[PDB]
């Protein structure tokens, strides 16, 4: 009796539907990209908005016990990279003058380690945040084509990859 | 997975 899909339309009993388990709506298979086989291969099903709203969420959702195990192990492959080596520690003051002349946010992998020690990190966000302060510091500091930059642009590829399926 | 087949 009732309008259902992203196409507002009755139910039509020789149409295949499948009910996401989020919204509890239900779908024309056609109108969101899944044919009956493919449906018997997955248990829950999640509706192409509900997805949405999910994979935007997980920057955003407290920080779980697991999560921060999974930070650490993030940052213990980080710095295990050879491109990596800028990054390890705090820029030795007594010997670059001018950087915390410029740079007043400085991060670095150890202090990361440290804020996740402390769960100063309660999203996702956040810890992506100092990652990227690490590499735009970088590029704020240095030339386009010296090995700092460089170095900042690999690690943040790999740190890109690393992160895929986190939460 | 929940559906509604013919
Ligand atoms: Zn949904
Ligand atoms: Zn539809």
């Amino acid at each position: 009796t009732k309008l259902y899909c992203i196409c507002k339309t009755p139910y039509d009993e020789s149409k295949f539907y499948i009910g996401c388990d989020r919204c509890q709506n239900w779908y024309h298979g056609r109108c969101v990209g899944i044919l009956q086989s493919e449906a018997e291969l997955i248990d829950e099903y999640v509706c192409p908005q509900c997805q949405s709203t999910e994979d935007a969420m997980t920057v955003l959702t407290p920080l779980t016990e697991k999560d921060y195990e999974g930070l650490k192990r993030v940052l213990r492959s980080l710095q295990a990279h050879k491109m990596a080596w800028p990054f390890l520690e705090p820029v030795d003051p007594n010997d670059a003058p001018d950087y915390y002349g410029v740079i007043k946010e400085p991060m670095d992998l150890a202090t990361m380690e440290e804020r996740v020690q402390r769960r100063y990190y309660e999203k996702l966000t956040e810890f992506v945040a100092d990652m990227t302060k690490i590499f735009d510091n970088c590029r704020y500091y240095n030339p386009s084509d010296s090995p700092f930059y460089q170095c900042a642009e690999v690690l943040e590829s790999f740190f890109v990859q690393k992160l895929k399926g986190f939460k | 997975a929940r559906t509604k087949q013919t």
